[PDB]
């Protein structure tokens, strides 16, 4: 029998889970706009995360901790406790899909941020990232439509009392079946799609940012090892072959290279170009003059290109960890309530004699699991200040 | 040293339909090379730059892509003007030019087997000193076919020569000769002469023969 | 020494369609090419269609053009001729066969048994 | 405009000598670099030779090394061709091209302009008129439907040869086939026509053959065996 001990439990985890929740997207809201060296593209989707949660956990917590105290609902004998019957699930599955929909576009994104990486950006918020943000809001509030509509309050006697009590009651044949697939649509939406394309979209990032390296790497040493092959020749041919192929290493590698690197290439491909008419007018030691040469625009250039190229997408994976991350949690955190609706729908069964206890003990993680949930909203936070190593000095300073 | 090769000798397709023809380099050249279009008595003319980059002037139906070592040219609709040959070439360096073989497109047209006739020598040509037998295929498609000479139920090599002559417009056919010189002795001593045609359109090979 | 067996036929009605495949075995088909051929009484082995090696074409002769369709299955070494729209005249006994040049000069060796169709 | 223009062609002896000059309007020839290119009679396209003005470097073909010189003149924007000690493989068509020079896109240009082509051919042969002989078909020979004649032109050494049918009168059904050369050096040629009727109602089928190297008009009668 399910005591008044686990309600005291989750209405003080619940005042609790308030206070985390509250302060953390408060001054994270702050930070993103009172630093100048802040804001950018994935900044943003973070703060309208944020923003999404505190809306959740500014109306609807204070409610639903009053309801735990007491057993009814607030405003039951005043008509305006109708509209507070309709607000509580609007809200709080709106924030769901903007926070899905956000990890989405995430992931996108930071696909997009290594696939023309020569291409370099601006500063500040994009002109398509503003209208993304927007869509992602309207989209989501337009999709949970249906949740509010129908929500009704339904009277129930009680110690010869005739009170109110909140719940979906059928009005038309649309929704009479969507109340009975809307288990299932909620299960599709929010935890099929979003699981399914970060993954996919994660893996065609790590294929790309291996290759280019590879690439970099092969062309770097071809250079080099062609000029020490160069260094002690003996004969024209095996010369100009290796002149060919130093020629063939900076074109290609010039191609990758974004547009003061460029006259570095066309430097090194003229002076390739004198070494190959040396060798084939039919010398060989003005040759090796030629090639030594390049010595000086390989340590000059090249070197310094080859660094800021490493160290650059370095910088654009940490990126990409935070979002994953991110996105890890969420899942997590969302994965026990609905395998636990989803199991009590399906396998449970009427006629088994055990089926008692059993469901003892699954109301009990049931009513966890829900609370799990709740947990999300206040988790971001935190995970960002162990994760992004960037938003430690923000909330240190 | 940097050898280029072409994979499709020879296609035959028809107005309205898209070609795609493959160079492949030896070496790991970069994206330099340019393909060009040549007609009957003319020069040269290029289309595509650097595996992917269109000239001034040349129609945008021609397409090039580049993949490793492989190289694609594509056309996506085949208007009347665009029957002649085609050729990749590598830029890398001046002293290092290679050319391709060459790909040549023409009309596709239902299978027909060729008509054979024979012509004796005449009588100038066997008191001038040398004598020449002829023997000749009319209006066939495609264009590969096979003649064999005998004399005297013997086959003989050499001595044999083939003309061919390019599709006519109105039909879009061939001909073919085939001319066999002997000296007079060989001529005269000798008795049986035919020739003999073999064509994919034919069930069996087809003979004409002729005595003296 | 080379077995070749071809199946299909019988007594099909007028607009109908019909599939006859040509199998082989004893050497390498896939770098050769095969051609059907028409039997009719009157009629002295006409020649129908001709698939090529694999990347080349595919060739008709003007009475069977459009109706006709001759594909190559280089993996089972099969090659299959699909007929649609067919007319009385039709009727008559099909032979397989596999040329010997490379060049397609068009030397014909061996061929098969044939089968008959007959419409209308 | 931009125009290549090329001369210096004929005939030549094996083992003797020939100048080619290709000269550009239109551009400067020390802001490019200027290219060689040689077909040979029904084959592909080849690579001969390569000077640029801009510094004086030339380089030649493993072919042709030896035997052929290149050189330029800014003054009058010109290059030239010296070639000696020819061989029998040397006939072909040779064609003049410009090149860019590196540092922007004009090297990715490639081979932009051409020029129209110098036909040149080495041979040991002297000038001489053709023979015509009759081709007549025979009684038996397709009787009832359609009949060949033909005549046939033996034993010249021009390029080019004439032949009409009827002083240009019958058209329709008639090829004649490329020159072929002969073991000796000479060429020989072929001429059919496919007339369905061979009766002696308009059977003059005339073979009208004019040779204008050698200034030659022959006139040659069919006549059905
Ligand atoms: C009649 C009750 C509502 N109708 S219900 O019973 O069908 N569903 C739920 N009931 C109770 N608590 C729920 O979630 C609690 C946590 O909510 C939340 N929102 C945003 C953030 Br950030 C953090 N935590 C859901 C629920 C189910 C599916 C989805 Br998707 C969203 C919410």
């Amino acid at each position: 029998k399910i005591t008044s001990a686990f309600k005291y439990i989750n209405t003080v985890i619940s005042c609790t889970i308030f206070i985390v929740g509250m302060v953390g997207n408060a001054t994270l809201l702050r930070i993103i706009y009172q630093n100048k060296c802040m804001r950018n593209g994935p900044n943003a989707l973070i703060a309208s995360l944020a923003l999404g949660d505190l809306i959740y956990v500014v109306i609807d917590l204070p409610i639903n901790v009053f309801k735990l105290l007491a057993g009814r609902w607030p405003f039951d004998h005043n008509d305006f406790g109708v509209f507070l019957c309709k607000l509580f699930p609007f809200l709080q599955k709106s924030s769901v899909g903007i926070t899905v929909l956000n990890l989405c576009a995430l992931s996108v994104d930071r696909y997009r941020a290594v696939a023309s990486w020569s291409r370099v950006q601006g500063i500040g918020i994009p002109l398509v990232t503003a209208i993304e943000i927007v869509s992602i809001w309207i989209l989501s509030f337009i999709l949970a439509i249906p949740e509010a509509i129908g929500f009704v309050m339904v009277p129930f006697e009680y110690r010869g009392e005739q009170h109110k009590t909140c719940m979906l009651n059928a009005t038309s044949k649309f929704m009479e079946f969507y109340q009975d697939v809307k288990d299932w649509w909620l299960f599709g939406f929010y935890f099929c799609m979003p699981l399914v394309c970060t993954a996919i979209f994660y893996t065609l990032m790590t294929c790309e940012a291996r290759r280019q390296l590879a690439d970099l790497e092969d062309n770097w040493e071809t250079l080099n090892d062609n000029l020490k092959v160069i260094e002690k020749a003996d004969n024209a041919a095996q010369v100009k072959d290796a002149l060919t192929k130093m020629r063939a290493a900076a074109l290609d590698a010039q191609k990758a290279t974004p547009p003061d690197f460029r006259h570095g290439f066309d430097i090194l491909v003229g002076q390739i170009d004198d070494a190959l008419k040396l060798a084939n007018e039919g010398k060989v030691k003005e040759a090796q003059a030629a090639a030594e040469q390049l010595k000086t625009t390989r340590n000059a250039y090249i070197q310094k290109y080859l660094e800021r190229a490493r160290s650059t997408l370095k910088q654009r994976r940490e990126v990409a960890k935070t979002v994953f991350c991110l996105v890890v949690i969420f899942a997590l955190c969302w994965f026990p309530l609905h395998l636990s609706r989803i199991l009590k729908k399906t396998v449970y069964n009427e006629m088994d004699k055990n089926r008692c206890e059993l469901l003892s003990f699954l109301l009990l993680m049931d009513y966890i699991g829900i609370n799990l949930a709740t947990m999300n909203s206040c988790i971001n936070p935190i995970a960002l200040y162990f994760v992004s190593k960037k938003f430690k000095n923000c909330f240190q300073s | 040293d940097i050898q280029m090769t072409q994979s499709p000798s020879s296609l035959s397709a028809s107005v309205g339909d898209r070609v795609t023809i493959t160079c492949r380099a030896s070496q790991s050249v970069s994206s330099a090379v340019a393909w060009y279009q040549q007609k009957p008595g003319k020069a040269p003319k290029l289309l595509i730059y650097s595996a992917s980059s269109l000239y001034s002037g040349v129609p945008s139906r021609f397409s090039g892509s580049r993949s490793g070592t492989d190289f694609t040219l594509t056309i996506s609709s085949l208007q009347p003007e665009d029957f002649a040959t085609y050729y990749c070439q590598q830029y890398l360096y001046y002293s290092l030019v290679t050319f391709g073989q060459g790909t040549k497109v023409e009309i596709k047209r239902t299978v027909a087997a060729p008509s054979v006739f024979i012509f004796p020598p005449s009588d100038s040509q066997l008191k001038s000193g040398t004598a020449s037998v002829v023997c000749l295929l009319n209006n066939f498609y495609p264009r590969e076919a096979k003649v064999q000479w005998k004399v005297d139920n013997a086959l003989q090599s050499g001595n044999s020569q083939e003309s061919v002559t390019e599709q006519d417009s109105k039909d879009s056919t061939y001909s073919l000769s085939s001319t066999l010189t002997l000296s007079k002795a060989d001529y005269e001593k000798h008795k049986v002469y035919a020739c003999e045609v073999t064509h994919q359109g034919l069930s069996s090979p087809v003979t004409k023969s002729f005595n003296r | 020494q080379v077995q070749l067996q071809e199946s299909g036929g019988g007594l099909v009605q007028p607009g109908g369609s019909l599939r006859l495949s040509c199998a082989a075995s004893g050497r390498t088909i896939s770098r050769y090419a095969m051609s059907w051929f028409r039997q009719a009484p009157g009629k002295e082995r006409e020649f129908v269609a001709v698939a090529r090696r694999s990347g080349d074409g595919a060739f008709y002769a003007d009475s069977v053009q459009g109706r006709f369709t001759v594909s190559r299955d280089d993996a089972k070494n099969t090659v299959y001729l699909q007929m649609n729209s067919l007319k009385p005249e039709d009727t008559a006994v099909y032979y397989c066969a596999i040329d010997s040049d490379t060049f397609y000069s068009g030397s014909y060796d061996y061929w098969g048994q044939g089968t008959q169709v007959t419409v209308s | 405009e931009v125009q290549l223009v090329e001369s210096g062609g004929g005939l030549v002896q094996p083992g003797g000598s020939l100048r080619l000059s290709c000269a550009a309007s239109g551009f400067n020839v020390v802001d490019f670099s200027l290219h060689w290119v040689r077909q040979a009679p029904g084959k592909g396209l080849e690579w001969v030779a390569y000077i640029s003005s801009s510094s004086g470097s030339t380089s030649y073909a493993d072919s042709v090394k030896g035997r052929f010189t290149i050189s330029a003149d800014t003054s009058k924007n010109t290059a030239y061709l010296q070639m000696n000690s020819l061989r029998a493989e040397d006939t072909a068509v040779y064609y003049c091209a410009r090149w860019g020079y590196w540092p922007g896109e004009p090297w990715w240009k490639a081979f932009d302009y051409w020029g129209q082509g110098t036909l040149v051919t080495v041979s040991s042969a002297s000038t001489k008129g053709p023979s015509v002989f009759p081709l007549a078909p025979s009684s038996k020979s397709t009787s009832g439907g359609t009949a060949a004649l033909g005549c046939l032109v033996k034993d010249y050494f021009p390029e080019p040869v004439t032949v009409s049918w009827n002083s240009g009168a019958l058209t329709s059904g008639v090829h004649t086939f490329p020159a072929v050369l002969q073991s000796s050096g000479l060429y020989s040629l072929s001429s059919v026509v496919t007339v369905p009727s061979s009766s002696l109602g308009t059977q003059t089928y005339i073979c009208n053959v004019n040779h204008k190297p050698s200034n030659t008009k022959v006139d040659k009668k069919v006549e059905p065996k």
